[PDB]
């Protein structure tokens, strides 16, 4: 009985520790995955816009290439 | 003489315990300071059973007060008798067990129990011939229930050859609406069946019906309930506290009352039933005491005695009266009802008379019965338990403290087996 009493409080502690650990883990994966998604979505928006600059030099070059 | 150590645990345990100390202190002419002021020496002969003798001619109850919360103990410290208890004998924690047996038995109760055990040890060591232990507590809360049964288990380990005795208050939905009380009670009963020698079942349902139906109290309080409890406790410990022949110590009591080790749960009874203050002008006759104390309406456990059989019965009459008449009236009760008494334990009713009546009465009688009808109380707890357990309702409060369901299935099984053992003996013939 006394060894069992010890296991029980041990199990309590363990399950509580494990609840915290899992929550920390799930929180951190969600944060970094949200950070990546948001970076990508902004990288792509800016490069689309960069491609507008390439195309606008290309339209002006083509103009001055007319004699 | 042979010393008894008293432990009271939790709100209920400490309320009924305090109340016991008040009552027997007055029966022995010991006043709140520890000073004797009575006029008989019957009062002092066996005082050492319950009181240590301090220098200055003072009596200190041999009593340990335990709870996981401070509440009821500030309250007892400042009761009428509060100043009587030894102060390092109050053992208390801070957070309370929230009506959770797992907390009482395994997690918070775990923390405090070594401090209790040290006080118990200290009280033991200074005893010439320790008879054993008695505990007051309820089964439906968390401290009295889960911690109190943890204590019993630890005391049994250090003192395997002393008698362990409890006064166990059984929960009822007439008194309490806390939903998990059948869980705490079933877990507790499981412990009690293994680790006690005698258990007096005080059933909250019985006390409430007595108060309502008979004492005509439309709104009973706990104080009303506890008044019936303390009369009873005084009654059942008479033989231990006064000179006499029958059941004069815990072990003699257990050998007269317990034919099989598991069936050690008793129905106490009492006459006359009274409410606090309100007045007792007419003494009962020996025939009235006798009919009343065996009345189902006088039992502190809500069982119907005609539904079972008495294995053994101890009866105690108090106040000055005719022993001859006690004797005819007792014989008359058994002869007129012989079929409620198992033929295979001959002469299973024992009777004591003590000359000193209880405060405010010229005479009373106390009954202690080991009846198979006590199965009814266990059946009621079991039905409440199973309705919840079959859906695992409210279990998360228990597993959140580390318990496993298995522990619940075992308690339930042990209790179902208890009930069927009583049934086996109700039907056994000779
Ligand atoms: C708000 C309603 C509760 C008061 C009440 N009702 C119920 O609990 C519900 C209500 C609806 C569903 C089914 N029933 C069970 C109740 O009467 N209860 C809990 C009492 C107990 C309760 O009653 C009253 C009227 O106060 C309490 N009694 C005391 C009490 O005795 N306190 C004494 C001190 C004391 C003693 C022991 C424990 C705590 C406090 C103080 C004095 C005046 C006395 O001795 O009578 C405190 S709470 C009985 C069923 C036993
Ligand atoms: N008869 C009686 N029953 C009580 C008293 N106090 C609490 N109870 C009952 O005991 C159960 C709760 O136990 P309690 O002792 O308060 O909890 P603990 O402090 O965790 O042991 C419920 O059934 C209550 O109705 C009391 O003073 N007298
Ligand atoms: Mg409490």
């Amino acid at each position: 009985k006394r060894e069992h009493e010890r296991e029980v409080i041990q199990k309590a502690i363990e399950e509580n520790n494990n609840f915290i650990k899992m929550a920390k883990e799930k929180l951190a994966q969600k944060m970094e995955s949200n950070k990546e998604n948001r970076e990508a979505h902004l990288a792509a928006m800016l490069e689309r816009l960069q491609e507008k600059d390439k195309h606008a030099e290309e339209v002006r070059k083509n103009k001055e290439l007319k004699e | 003489m042979r010393e008894i150590v008293h432990i009271q645990a939790g709100q209920c345990g400490n309320q009924i315990g305090a109340k016991f100390w008040e009552v027997i202190s007055d029966e022995h002419g010991i006043d709140p300071t520890g000073s004797y002021h009575g006029d008989s020496d019957l009062q002092l002969e066996r005082i050492n059973v319950y009181y240590n003798e301090a220098a200055g001619n003072k009596y200190v109850p041999r009593a340990i007060l335990v709870d996981l919360e401070p509440g009821t103990m500030d309250s007892v410290r400042s009761g009428p008798f509060g100043q009587i208890f030894r102060p390092d004998n109050f053992v208390f924690g801070q957070s309370g067990a929230g009506n959770n047996w797992a907390k009482g038995h395994y997690t918070e109760g775990a923390e405090l129990v070594d401090s209790v055990l040290d006080v118990v040890r200290k009280e033991s060591e200074s005893c010439d011939c320790l008879q054993g232990f008695q505990l007051t507590h309820s089964l439906g809360g968390g401290t009295g229930s889960g911690m109190g049964t943890l204590l019993i288990s630890k005391i049994r380990e250090e003192y395997p050859d002393r008698i362990m005795n409890t006064f166990s208050v059984v929960p009822s939905p007439k008194v309490s609406d806390t939903v998990v009380e059948p869980y705490n009670a079933t877990l507790s009963v499981h412990q009690l069946v293994e680790n006690t020698d005698e258990t007096y079942c005080i059933d909250n349902e019985a006390l409430y019906d007595i108060c309502f139906r008979t004492l005509k109290l439309t709104t009973p309080t706990y104080g009303d309930l506890n008044h019936l409890v303390s009369a009873t406790m005084s009654g059942v410990t008479t033989c231990l506290r006064f000179p006499g022949q029958l059941n004069a110590d815990l072990r003699k009591l257990a050998v007269n009352m317990v034919p099989f080790p598991r069936l050690h749960f008793f129905m106490p009874g009492f006459a006359p039933l009274t409410s606090r203050g309100s007045q007792q002008y007419r003494a009962l006759t020996v025939p009235e005491l006798t009919q009343q104390m065996f009345d189902a309406k006088n039992m502190m456990a809500a069982c119907d005695p005609r539904h079972g059989r008495y294995l053994t019965v101890a009866a105690v009459f108090r106040g000055r009266m005719s022993m001859k008449e006690v004797d005819e009236q007792m014989l008359n009760v058994q002869n007129k009802n012989s079929s409620y008494f198992v033929e295979w334990i001959p002469n299973n009713v024992k009777t004591a008379v003590c000359d000193i009546p209880p405060r405010g009465l010229k005479m009373s009688a106390t009954f202690i019965g080991n009846s198979t009808a006590i199965q009814e109380l266990f059946k009621r707890i079991s039905e409440q338990f199973t309705a919840m357990f079959r859906r695992k309702a409210f279990l998360h409060w228990y597993t959140g403290e580390g318990m496993d369901e298995m522990e619940f299935t075992e308690a339930e099984s042990n209790m179902n087996d208890l009930v069927s053992e009583y049934q086996q003996y109700q039907d056994a013939t000779a």
